[PDB]
């Protein structure tokens, strides 16, 4: 299962 | 930075003169994504052309597979077009039998 | 059933006058895509890549689906945010990708985590081995970097590892399991050529083989002709399989004291072949 992404 | 594709061009099976067959037109090494791939015939486009999902490698660089049906024959030559952002020029690649 | 990995390969590329940005989500175990998100098609959903993955129900496809979409809103927001830091104009079409993901060993234990972008095919930010700092590559990333040592991003990474990415790993471990150790050895064989000369080309082929990894060489009585050798990158039929060839220049005459060798983990030992004209 993929991470959820945050912000650059 | 940008990366120049590098282009391979060959036959699924060992080629026979009059025995269908697959050609195929392996791109890889490029950035950015966006690509244009050409399958000819004696110089003329080949218009059913199957084209595989993208895909990037380790080193950022996408690779993509460009593959088409034929017949292979004692004369007709065969090729593949790549247009990239990373070249002047469309860079053609011919069909050797023997690679 | 050494070393594993499972990782996702993220690509987000703008594409400015043409629509809304292309997102794409590539999941593998062990080198092998076993799912796929591209929100370039109908209504984007989550796919198997790999019949085994079937066996998940629809929870779970629904809910990697809706991460999924979640996601490419993100990377929405990061292109223009990288056009902000770079002073990039609103009219040209750049690309992020990220690796991210982990490796565990034989025990199921954790060796290496990943969580790696990149912009336009360079490198932007990284997580460091001890899943605790970060190592930005231009002035760009280190802005990041200070909002992600202010927010413990690193922290929320190496509790995405060392429990989720680790514990599904093992998850689809068990049920890729089989599938993933096939083996499909090489059949190889000799071709000869020559154009009027006093020499000839011998190429040593190596079809239908899995997985990829295989290594060809040429031998002048037991030493290995490395720099003289011509050879090309494996490449795939199209069938599942992957070609691979190694030629090598001999002169007219001698093709009997040159010998071919093919390696690959599906053979009982490594082959051995020489040029055998046709009866």
């Amino acid at each position: 299962k993929v991470i959820t992404f945050i912000d650059l | 930075i940008q990366k120049t594709p590098q282009i391979q061009v060959y036959s699924r099976h060992p080629p026979e003169n009059g025995k269908p067959n697959i050609l195929n037109c392996y791109v890889t090494q490029f950035h950015p994504p966006h690509i244009e791939i050409q399958m000819l015939k004696n110089g003329k486009k080949i218009p059913k052309v199957e084209m595989s999902d993208m895909s990037f490698s380790k080193d950022w660089s996408f690779y993509i597979l460009a593959h088409t049906e034929f017949t292979p024959t004692e004369t007709d030559t065969y090729a593949c077009r790549v247009k990239h952002d990373s070249m002047a020029e469309p860079k053609t690649v011919y069909w050797d039998r023997d690679m | 059933m050494g070393p594993h990995s499972l990782r996702y390969f993220v690509t987000a590329v703008s594409r400015p006058g043409l629509g809304e940005p292309r997102y794409m989500e590539v999941g593998y175990v062990d080198d092998t895509e076993f799912v796929r998100f591209d929100s370039d098609a109908e209504n984007p959903r989550y796919e198997p890549r790999a019949r085994w993955m079937e066996q998940e129900g629809p929870e779970y496809w629904e809910r990697e689906t809706q991460k999924a979409k979640g996601n490419e809103q993100s990377f929405r927001v990061d292109l223009r945010t990288l056009l902000g830091y770079y002073n990039q104009s609103k009219g040209g079409s750049h690309t992020i990708q990220v690796i991210s993901g982990c490796e565990v060993g034989s025990d199921g234990r954790l060796l290496r985590g990943y969580q790696q972008y990149a912009y336009d095919g360079c490198d932007y930010i990284a997580l460091n081995e001890d899943l605790k700092t970060w190592t930005a590559a231009d002035m760009a990333a280190l802005i990041t970097k200070h909002k992600w040592e202010q927010a413990g991003e690193a922290e929320r990474l190496r509790a995405y590892l060392e429990g989720t990415c680790v514990e599904w790993l093992r998850r689809y471990l068990k049920n890729g399991n089989a599938t993933l150790l096939r083996t499909d050895s090489p059949k190889a064989h000799v071709t000869h050529h020559s154009r009027p000369e006093d020499k000839v080309t011998l190429r040593c082929w190596a079809l239908g083989f899995y997985p990829a990894d295989i290594t060809l060489t040429w031998q002048l009585n037991g030493e290995e002709l490395i720099q003289d050798m011509e050879l090309v990158e494996t490449r795939p039929a199209g069938d599942g399989t992957f070609q691979k060839w190694a030629s090598v220049v001999v002169p007219l005459g001698k093709e009997q004291y040159y010998t071919c060798h093919v390696y690959h983990q599906g053979l009982p030992e490594p082959l051995t072949l020489r040029w055998e004209p046709p009866p």
